[PDB]
Order: structure tokens, then C-alpha cells, then sequence
């Protein structure tokens, strides 16, 4: 009928969710389907336009109050029904979006051409507000850490990417390649997060 | 599938007679098989080394070291893990075409099709290849398994694109194969003796003067004449 | 529309490159190295003897006519004339030219090519292998075997290649004569000239380290 | 202010507890080094830099966006910005900002290599002597760009202005007479006739039974927007209807790309509209360094412009009467020779001035006749992406001189948000020459070519059969933003200045016209020129 071009993108954006569902891959987001977008949008503005039209008709003509009642209720049905499924979409991409923020502020800030102008900006300044959330009140904790409980504090690590010298809080860490460490799991936590020690 | 090895009649493909002899096969058959490579001995000396030091690794037990030296680099990969990986391909996805793939696709068609009718008009004889819907079907079967293998739920014209280039590679190749007589002589002799031996004209003065004009690439390939300026100009190379 | 960018003047523009013939070997047969002279002259001389790249005819009939007269007037007494010949020669390939053209220079390249081309053909039929040709000199390797059984032999290979009219005007003079000689290129040869003297110009021999570039040149003459 | 020196181990503890626990930065031996010495010159005792670190910190994930800060440059880049931020609030530096920092101009060599993505993306792309050489794909695509710019500004603007759309060449092929219309590059084929080229295919097309638009240039190499009934029967696009493809603004492509910072774009309006006095001297075309009477004339302008020096003072191409070669001659003709001589005695009339050529930097533009670009081409339109002069003939006009750039033919300024672009070409006889007729005064004549250049969004949309270009090099000759300030110097085109598009044009002419040595003057502020005609 009118809700064909939601129907495909809500779709997509389940398959999307299946995609990132499947294990903790930390894939970057589907490029932005911005077809799709035009297409509906370009569908709303003409349902828009025909509503404008079957009013002032109706104004200038004699049309009893069942059909045009009628129309214009189904249209803009159809408007909430397509407004729904880019909606739908939108806050699945925000969620997602969020998921990489939380989990990547103490790992990197990365293609960003799979997201839309909005999403971009709105990623920039997220990831502000989440620094000012840890900066604020809350910044004895750590917010951005591990959710995992700290089971264990003294773990070996093992150097996956050479990092030369690296001064830690106290002393410094020559993280050699192919090098084993034995020292506290609190203070390697973000070289951890970042791939540079692997073992556990 | 369907994977069949044969050889052209007189042991070589023996592309003087006509590929029409060359072939035993009708045209029936051929019409089924989706792709027809004709793979043909160049006799490159260069290429003749190329293969000579490889056949020598494989016989010297180099093989056996340097295959599975590139297998364990990660761009060659085991029989049995190719097995499962085109299993599941197979079993995940099936890949439709999208509508501009569907475009494309018509205009490639339509343009071979135009293509085998102007070689079949040149040579007053029905091509021994045949190009129908169904080699328009393979074109589409060889655009979804393009996209199969990259479990691309839809496929983009990138697989269209490839399909082309092997359909051109293989198809066309088969159909571009080639064996009047007194209008080729008559215009070598007359270029020959008009155009000079160390100079160049433009292809519209030989357009002026005056078809097909297959004759100037007979006598590119005799490297008589060349042509550089996009083909807008004819050099007598020195023959 | 001198001045806009064209695939044929800017191809003649750079368009150089002059055929060589050279052979590698050894020729125990007695070659003889004949040096040409007014080759230009003598191809714009005898060049009476649709195409976009050809040039103007009328002006080669032009230029033609001037260099009849020009010519014959140096046969008579007029210094003026043959060194008018010389600078025309000089000239042709002068963009300072005020009255230089591309075109007219890449036709007398190209006349001059198939100049030395027949030349190269009348030799092989006289019976003299060519193993040099650079425009500028030839080495033809005449089957006669005796060094003494050359000197009648050149005259008369020298006099049946003035009867040729497209070289009636070519002047050529034997500058060596090679009982034997080992030729690779310009600068890589060896051998007896005129069956006394020896000559020895090895530019690879640059390319050996100091210790064995004289074992090179003494085990050269050894094989010599 | 107290002057200190503090060493690492010490500073090791709170600079870790604030750079990595608080927002997780990588600190290295060196670059903790380099802080600790930094903290201790811009402050005593070391105990209030907490904020000193994390506004080093905080600028640092806002524009560098990566792990790793103890690098030198990382550190120094950090240290500057926060300079700058703090002089623009108006510590280490509380100066003024000056235009010098956001002034530069771009050479061919030296702009940003923009791949357009097929689908939708703008891509960057960004080795050993011969590693400037352009490869084969680049000269594939060195139109196949042209020709995917041209598609994105048609699909941007026609549609939504005009909404019958384009038809791939490929895709014509089965219908039989059915209405159609192509962007598509005009050309001839091998067998001379008319046709289009497109990445679909090529269409030969029946010019006769047309009607272009009247204000624009028509030459072959240039894409135009045909329109008409394709036939199959001969295989022909009978075309009635052509035009170029629409203009768009300069914005319209700025919010495309979406390049600029906000601080960045605030101190450029800022400095705009300070910087009301600032003015650009012109000067025209062919200053022929061989004429006499030409050094009678510059030796008046520039005792003029030592009165008052300019902002800029720009130098175009073909400077010497003759084109250059390999000239063979035993005496002094040695047109490199003379050259140089040309620029000796330049150099010896222009130090004459020291109030000129300072606090001014003067720019040079090749030409025709300028080596290194003619040496070869002798005075023709050789290759379009020219090279700078060679500094062996400006050894001593650099000598005289503190602000002396060479720059190439298409070069580009960033002066401020706005870009100037200065190219130095006749390109009036070209397109007179090429102009292909229709079968169907002077700024009539000047407004089609502007027209012309501004629609094609090529600074010479020609085949490259007319006018070599260098295969990398293209993106420096596409108008893509299209931007604002065009220095469109020419000798066959009559001096003009209009304005079209949001884009400024400005064709200075010869520097020689009858008898005054006509220079330009523009100031940015007003956006506003005047001519500038000397009697000899």
C-alpha cells in the first residue's frame, strides 16, 4: 500500500539487529540508507500534499464530511505508520551508536561514512557528554570501566602490539613484544581494552 | 553443475578453418553451457618460462614446502575448509537482483545480442556460439552466485560488472573467433600504395575515400599500419 | 590554432628516433668503413624520385627547386652556394627559424630514413653485408678474404653506387679498412685497419674493477 | 610565570590519575618528559597544571582523536592550539591573532586528493623520485571523476529545480523512439561524427533539428545535458533540445562536504571582518621581461606600489617575450641564460623599492612562455597543471626579496574561509576556435564563457586531445565548491569583473592593452575591484 518502503527498512534495521546481536563482534554500523529515507520522505511529502489538496478541495467543492473525514484520516494514519518505522530505525541506530560509545570511550574514537551527518554530531557530542557524566560528580569511579567483577588483582599479561615505553602510575611498563608481565589487573585495564596485553 | 573438458577437432584448435568447424558440438548443446572458455597455447616465450620454473617447483618438492608456506600466509586456504565454506554459502543465502542490476543486465544483453547480430550479418552464417534468454539467465545465475559468496542478501552491480567481464572473457571470446577477400586486397593495395610508407592520415580520409573495414585490423595485426590517435589516425608503421 | 595542444604536431614535435642497424660478431672477411656525407642534401636532392601528416608539396617542389639551383651553382665557383647548402641542411631543424615548420622537418627525417634505407638495400645487392649504419657511417662487410683483393673491389663498389641516381649526390670515402675486427656497437669494438694497425675502444672495460681491467685488455689482445 | 624545572617521577603519579584514569590517555617516558619541563616553565612548584592537563587533555580528544599523546607533536600540537584559544579569549602567550596563520595558498602538488565515492562519498585519499608520476587508472578516471562531479551537481540541482530524469546510454539501446535525456560529454568519433560519451556508453547524435542554450560555449570535451528521440533503426539520438548542466553555490557544497572547526570558522569571520583594510594588486598578463618599454612601465607600477605595498602582489604567466627551448647557439641567446638574466635584471629594478615587497608577498604564475612548461611546448597550451618556476632562475629575485612563492597556473589560496583561485590561460581563442556551430556583445560574449566554466565545473572542460592534463593533478582544475574569488587571467578576452553564482570572476587582461600597463586591485573585505590603467 504506502507502508512498503518502512516495511524494507525496519527489516533491514532487525537485520542489522541480528547482525550485532551474534556474539560482541563490535562491527560498525550498515552505511546509511539515506534511499530509503528519501524515498519515504519523498512519499510523505506527497501524502502531505494530497492532503493539502483534498482539503482545499473540499473547501471549494461540496464534499460531504464522510469521504473527506475518510481520506484524511487514512493518510494520516499512513503518516504515523511511516513516521513509526523511521523512528524505529532511527533509535535502533542511536542505541547501536550508543553501545560502540560506552564501550569504545576508553578504546578508540572511530568509518564513520556508514553514518548520517546527524549521527555523526550526535556521536561527537555524546561522547562529550558521557566524558562530562565521569568528569562531574562521579569521577572517584571510573564509569567507563570494566562491568566485569574485579575477581582477581594480580593477572600475567602477555604484549600483543609493541608500545616501546609506556610510564604507568607509579613505575613504567616496557611493553617488549612477545613479553610476559605478572602485575596488577586495576592499572592495565585500559591497555587491555585497547588490545595491547592479551592474556585474560 | 555441469564442468566439461573438451578439445576442438584436429587436436589444436586449428583457427584458420572456421570455429564452426572447429567444434563438433551443435548448437543445441552449446546453447545450455552458461560459460565456454577456449583456452588457446600463446606459445609466449616469457610465459613459456614463467610456467617452466613453476612446473619445476611443483616436480622438486618446492611445491609441497611453498604451498603450504602461502596456505599459512591466510591467501590460500585448504580443500576442506573451501568445502564448508561454500556449504554454507550455499545453505545462507540466496541473493536477488536489485532493479538497477536488472538494468544493466537488459543493456548488456541487448548490446550482445546486437553484437552477435552485426558478426553474424558480417559473416552471412549463423554463429556456432549461440547467445539467447538462457545466456542471459546465466549472466543473472553467475551475478547471484557473485553475491552468494559474499552472503550479500542483494546483489549489487559490482557482481553485475564482474559477470560482464567474465561473460566478455569467456562467451564472447568463443564468439569473437574468426577464420569480402577482393575489397580487403583492393584497399590494402590502394592504402599501400596512397598512404606513405613513413607517414599517417586520419581514419575519416580512408572513411572518405572508402563497411566494416576489417582490413586495417588485418593489417595491424601484418603491423603495417597502427593505430594511436584513439583510432583517429592511421601511421604507416613501416611495412 | 598554433598555439592549442595537437596529438600529430606535438608526435612530430618529439619523433627523433633514427633506425640503426648494427650486428654483433666477428668477421674474418675484410669490412670497410665508408663515411657519408651531404646525406641530407643529397635526399632532398633526389626526392622527386588525405595524408594530414604529410607536408606541403608545392613547397617541397619550392624547396626543391632551390636546392637544383642552389646545387649547381656549387658545382660552378660560388662558396656561397654550398655553404647556403650546408646551413639548409643545419637549418630544416631550427626552431629559430623564421620560417621553421614540424612538418617539413619530420618529411625530411623520414625522406632521409627511406634515403638510407635504399642506400642499405643497393649495398646488400652489391654484395657487401652491412653490420653499421647510423647515417652518418657504414661498415660493409665485402666478401673478399685477401686485404690486397680491396682496393679494385671498393672502386668498383664505390663507382656502381654513384651510378645510382637517388645517390648521385651522396658523397662517401672509405675511412678504414678491417682484415679483422669484433664489433658489438659505437663504442664496444676492436680490430686490425689499414691489416697493421690495431684499435681497442672498450667502453666495458670502464665497467671492471681496476684490478682486472688490465687482465681484460690483455687477454683481449691475446684472443685478438 | 615561575620559571622551574620538574622532573618525571614525580609528576608521574597525578599527570597518570589525570591523562589516563580520567579519560584514558597513553602516557610515554618522552612525551611525560616533555610535560613535566613544559609545567615547570609555565608554572612554579607544580601543583596547580591540573587544570593546565586536562585542558591539554580535553582539546586533545576533542581534535586529535587518538591514544598515545607523548609523541612531541601530539604534545606541541595540543600546546599551540591552547595558545591560539587563549590569545583569541583576549599562561604562555596572551598575543593577538594574525591572518598569517590562516593565509596560505595551495600548488597543484599540494592540495587534497578527493575521490568521489560512485554511490555517495567525497573520499580523501592524500615514495622516491619518480613517485609524482601519474599512473594508468589515473588517467581512466581523471574524466570518470569529471563526470561523476558533473552527475552529483545535475542530481543536486536540475531535479530539484526542473523533474524528467537522465537515462543511462546503455539503457536506450531497445526503446525504439521514446523521449530521453542525457548528461553526457560531447565529442567526435573516430569516424567524425557527433556523438556523447558516458560511463554507460556512447550515443552518436543527429545535431541537426537542435536548439542550445544561447549563454553558454559549446566545444567538444565539454558535457552538456541533450535531449531528444534516440532511433534504432539508425542507432542515432535525433536531439532537439542541449544546455550545460545548472551552476550551484559554493555553500551548497560546503554543507555537502561538511569541511570547515567552530572556533576555527569563528576566527575566520572574526578576522574578516577586522581585516577591512587589505588590498590584492594584480597585475595583468604577458609581462614580457624582454621589452624595454615593458620595464619602463613596471619600473612606474612599482614605484606606485611603494607608496603603498599591498597585501599581495600576484605575477602571471609568460613572462618573457619568446617561449623557451633548447636554443643552439654559441653565444648568449641560451634562453636559459637570458631567462635567468630576465630575473637578475627584475630582481635589480625591484630592490630599488624597499617599501615594496615587504610586509607583501608576491606570487608567480607560469605561463606560455615560462620554462619548464613551454621549454617543450613552445609557446602552445602545453600541460595544464603547471608547475612552479624553477628556483635555479630565482636565485637572486628571492635574494631581494623575504615573501617570494612560486606557485602553479591553477593555483588555489585559502587566505581566509574564502578560496581564491588563480589561473592564467587564454581561454577565449580556444573556445572561439573549438566552438562547434548549430545547424538549428563582448560581455554577451564574456558572460557565456563564465557561463560556460562555472556550469562544466572544470576550469578547462576540454578533451585532454586538446589540452594535455596531468592524470593525478585533475582535482586542482575541477571548481568543485565552486569558490568565490577567480583570478581568471587571459590576453584574448577583454578585462571584465562579474559576479555569478556567488562566484567572483575577474579577467585583468594583458598588462599592455594599447598603450597603459593596466594592473587590477581587489580587497576582500568589500568583496569590491577597481581597474588600474598607467599611461606609459
Amino acid at each position: 500500500m504506502y507502508g512498503d518502503l518502512g516495511n524494507k527498512l525496519v527489516l533491514e534495521a532487525k537485520r542489522t539487529k541480528q547482525l550485532y546481536a551474534r556474539s560482541n563482534q563490535d562491527v560498525n554500523l550498515p552505511m546509511y540508507h539515506e534511499d530509503i529515507i528519501r524515498n519515504i520522505l519523498k512519499e510523505v511529502s506527497n501524502l502531505r500534499k494530497n492532503t493539502e489538496y483534498l482539503k482545499e478541495q473540499q473547501q471549494l467543492g461540496m464534499l460531504d464530511d464522510k469521504v473527506a473525514k475518510c481520506q484524511y484520516f487514512v493518510t494520516l494514519l499512513c503518516m504515523e505508520r511511516n513516521k513509526r518505522c523511521l523512528l524505529a530505525y532511527q533509535r535502533l541506530r542511536t542505541d547501536i551508536l550508543d553501545s560502540m560509545a560506552w564501550n569504545n570511550n576508553g578504546l578508540d574514537l572511530m568509518d564513520t561514512n556508514n553514518l548520517s551527518h546527524q549521527e555523526q554530531e550526535y556521536l561527537k557530542e555524546y561522547c562529550d557528554l558521557i566524558t562530562d557524566l565521569k568528569s562531574g560528580d562521579l569521577v572517584d569511579i571510573d564509569l567507563s570501566g570494566s562491568l566485569v567483577p574485579p575477581s582477581d588483582v594480580f593477572i600475567d599479561v602477555r604484549v600483543l602490539k609493541d608500545a616501546g615505553e609506556i610510564q604507568t602510575e607509579y613505575g613504567v611498563f616496557n611493553l617488549i613484544k612477545d613479553s610476559q608481565f605478572f602485575v596488577r589487573q586495576s592499572d592495565v585495564e585500559r591497555l587491555i581494552q585497547q588490545g595491547y596485553l592479551q592474556k585474560i | 553443475s555441469v564442468l566439461a573438458a573438451a578439445n576442438p577437432i584436429y587436436g589444436r584448435y586449428d583457427d584458420l578453418k572456421s570455429p564452426g568447424d572447429n567444434i563438433d558440438f551443435q548448437t543445441t548443446i552449446l546453447s545450455r553451457f552458461d560459460m565456454i572458455f577456449i583456452v588457446k597455447d600463446d606459445h609466449n616465450e616469457e610465459r613459456d618460462i614463467s610456467i617452466a620454473n613453476h612446473v619445476i617447483n611443483i616436480h622438486t618438492g618446492n611445491a609441497n614446502a611453498m604451498q603450504n608456506q602461502q596456505e599459512e600466509n591466510g591467501s590460500e586456504i585448504s580443500i576442506e575448509k573451501m568445502k564448508r565454506y561454500i556449504t554454507y554459502c550455499r545453505l545462507k543465502c540466496a541473493p536477488r537482483l536489485s532493479p538497477q542490476a536488472a538494468e544493466k543486465l537488459s543493456s548488456n544483453f541487448v548490446t550482445i545480442r546486437k553484437q552477435l547480430l552485426i558478426n553474424e550479418l558480417e559473416s552471412t552464417e549463423r554463429s556456432s556460439i549461440p547467445i539467447t534468454i538462457r545466456q542471459l539467465e546465466a549472466i543473472i545465475r553467475i551475478t547471484e552466485s557473485l553475491a552468494k559468496l559474499e552472503l550479500s542478501p542483494i546483489a549489487q552491480e559490482r557482481h553485475v560488472d564482474e559477470a560482464i567481464r567474465l561473460f566478455q572473457a569467456s562467451t564472447m571470446d568463443a564468439a569473437s573467433q574468426d577464420p569480402s577477400l577482393s575489397e580487403i586486397r583492393r584497399f590494402e593495395q590502394e592504402l599501400k600504395r596512397r598512404l606513405p610508407i613513413g607517414w599517417s592520415t586520419s581514419y575519416q580520409t580512408l572513411r572518405r575515400e572508402f563497411a566494416l573495414d576489417k582490413a586495417l585490423y588485418a593489417l595491424e595485426k601484418h603491423e603495417t599500419i597502427q593505430l594511436r590517435h584513439q583510432g583517429q589516425n592511421i601511421y604507416r608503421s613501416g611495412v | 590554432i598554433q598555439n592549442d595542444f595537437d596529438l600529430n604536431t606535438s608526435w612530430i614535435m618529439n619523433d627523433s628516433e633514427f633506425p640503426k642497424i648494427n650486428n654483433s660478431g666477428v668477421y674474418d672477411n675484410v669490412v670497410l668503413d665508408v663515411g657519408v656525407d651531404n646525406l641530407t642534401v643529397n635526399t632532398i636532392l633526389t626526392s622527386a624520385l588525405f595524408v594530414h601528416d604529410a607536408f606541403s608539396n608545392d613547397a617541397l617542389n619550392v624547396l626543391r627547386g632551390m636546392l637544383k639551383e642552389w646545387w649547381d651553382e656549387a658545382l660552378k665557383e660560388n662558396s656561397t652556394a654550398d655553404l647556403l647548402v650546408n646551413s639548409l641542411a643545419s637549418w630544416v631543424q631550427n626552431p629559430n627559424a623564421k620560417l621553421f615548420d614540424g612538418l617539413l622537418r619530420y618529411h625530411v627525417h623520414n625522406l632521409t630514413k627511406k634515403a638510407l634505407l635504399q642506400l642499405v638495400n643497393e649495398f646488400s645487392a652489391l654484395g657487401s653485408t652491412i653490420v653499421y649504419a647510423d647515417r652518418n657511417q657504414i661498415l660493409i662487410k665485402t666478401n673478399k678474404y685477401s686485404p690486397e683483393n680491396c682496393y679494385a673491389y671498393s672502386q668498383y663498389m664505390m663507382k656502381a653506387v654513384r651510378t645510382n641516381p637517388m645517390f648521385s649526390y651522396l658523397d662517401l670515402n672509405i675511412k678504414r679498412y678491417w682484415d679483422l675486427l669484433i664489433w658489438m656497437d659505437k663504442f664496444n669494438f676492436s680490430g686490425l685497419a689499414c691489416d697493421y694497425t690495431a684499435v681497442s675502444q672498450w667502453q666495458l672495460k670502464k665497467f671492471l674493477s681496476p684490478i682486472y681491467q688490465p687482465e681484460f685488455e690483455d687477454w683481449m689482445m691475446i684472443i685478438l | 610565570v615561575l620559571p622551574v624545572k620538574i622532573q618525571p617521577p614525580l609528576l608521574r603519579p597525578l599527570a597518570y590519575r589525570v591523562l589516563s584514569r580520567k579519560y584514558g590517555l597513553s602516557i610515554k617516558s618522552d612525551g611525560l618528559s616533555a610535560l613535566a619541563e613544559f609545567v615547570g616553565t609555565n608554572i612554579g612548584a607544580n601543583w596547580r597544571q591540573g587544570p593546565a592537563t586536562i585542558k591539554f587533555l580535553e582539546q586533545f580528544a576533542a581534535v586529535w582523536k587518538q591514544q598515545e599523546r607523548g609523541l612531541f607533536i601530539d604534545q606541541s600540537g595540543v600546546k599551540e592550539v591552547i595558545q591560539e584559544m587563549k590569545e583569541r579569549e583576549k599562561p604562555e602567550s596572551s598575543k593577538a591573532l594574525d591572518w598569517r596563520d590562516y593565509f596560505k595558498v595551495i600548488n597543484a602538488s599540494q592540495q587534497q586528493r578527493f575521490s568521489y565515492n560512485p554511490h555517495k562519498m567525497q573520499f580523501i585519499f592524500v615514495g622516491g623520485i619518480a613517485g609524482f608520476l601519474p599512473d594508468i587508472e589515473d588517467k581512466v578516471q581523471m574524466f570518470l571523476t569529471r563526470y561523476y562531479l558533473t552527475n552529483d551537481r545535475v542530481m543536486r540541482n536540475e531535479n530539484f529545480q526542473n523533474s524528467m530524469s537522465i537515462t543511462p546510454i546503455k539503457n536506450l539501446l531497445g526503446r525504439d523512439a521514446q523521449n530521453f535525456l542525457l548528461l553526457g560529454l560531447l565529442n567526435k568519433n573516430f569516424k567524425g561524427n557527433w556523438s556523447l560519451e558516458d560511463p554507460s556508453g556512447s550515443v552518436e547524435i543527429d545535431i541537426s533539428q537542435t536548439i542550445p542554450t544561447q549563454g553558454h560555449y559549446y566545444v567538444p570535451g565539454c558535457m552538456v545535458l541533450v535531449e531528444g528521440i534516440y532511433y534504432s533503426v539508425g542507432n542515432k539520438f535525433h536531439v532537439t533540445s542541449m544546455t550545460l548542466p545548472p551552476g550551484e553555490r559554493r555553500e551548497i557544497t560546503l554543507e555537502t562536504i561538511g569541511n570547515l572547526d567552530k572556533d576555527l570558522k569563528i576566527r575566520l569571520h572574526l578576522l574578516e571582518k577586522e581585516l577591512t583594510d587589505h588590498k590584492f594588486v594584480i597585475l595583468g598578463a604577458n609581462l614580457f621581461l624582454d621589452d624595454l618599454k615593458i620595464m619602463t612601465a613596471l619600473s612606474k607600477i612599482l614605484q606606485k606600489l611603494n607608496d603603498d605595498p599591498p597585501t599581495l602582489l600576484i605575477w602571471q604567466g609568460s613572462f618573457t617575450s619568446v617561449p623557451v627551448f633548447a636554443s643552439m647557439s654559441s653565444r648568449n641567446i641560451s634562453s636559459s641564460t637570458q631567462f635567468k638574466n630576465n630575473f637578475d635584471a627584475l630582481a635589480t629594478l625591484l630592490s630599488r623599492f624597499d617599501n615594496l615587497t615587504e610586509n607583501t608577498t608576491m606570487i608567480f604564475i607560469p605561463g606560455p612562455n615560462d620554462l619548464w612548461g613551454s621549454m617543450v611546448s613552445l609557446g602552445a597550451s602545453g600541460t595544464l597543471p603547471q608547475d612552479p618556476i624553477p628556483s635555479a632562475f630565482t636565485k637572486k629575485i628571492n635574494k631581494v626579496c623575504k615573501n617570494v612563492v612560486w606557485s602553479s597556473n591553477p593555483t588555489r589560496i585559502a587566505y581566509l574561509s574564502q578560496e581564491i583561485v588563480i589561473f592564467r590561460d587564454d581561454l577565449s581563442g580556444r573556445f572561439k576556435r573549438h566552438r562547434l556551430e548549430f545547424p538549428f556583445q563582448k560581455v554577451q560574449e564574456t558572460r557565456k564563457l563564465v557561463k560556460t566554466i562555472l556550469d562544466q565545473g572544470h576550469l578547462s572542460p576540454f578533451l585532454d586531445s586538446l589540452r594535455p592534463i596531468s592524470w593525478d593533478l585533475d582535482h586542482t582544475l575541477t571548481l568543485c565548491p565552486i569558490p568565490s574569488t577567480m583570478v581568471l587571467c587571459d590576453t584574448t578576452s577583454a578585462q571584465f569583473d562579474l559576479t555569478y553564482n556567488g562566484c567572483k570572476v575577474i579577467n585583468p587582461g594583458s598588462f599592455i592593452h594599447n598603450r597603459r600597463a593596466r594592473y587590477m586591485e581587489y580587497v576582500p573585505s568589500s568583496k569590491k575591484t577597481i581597474q588600474e590603467e598607467i599611461y606609459i
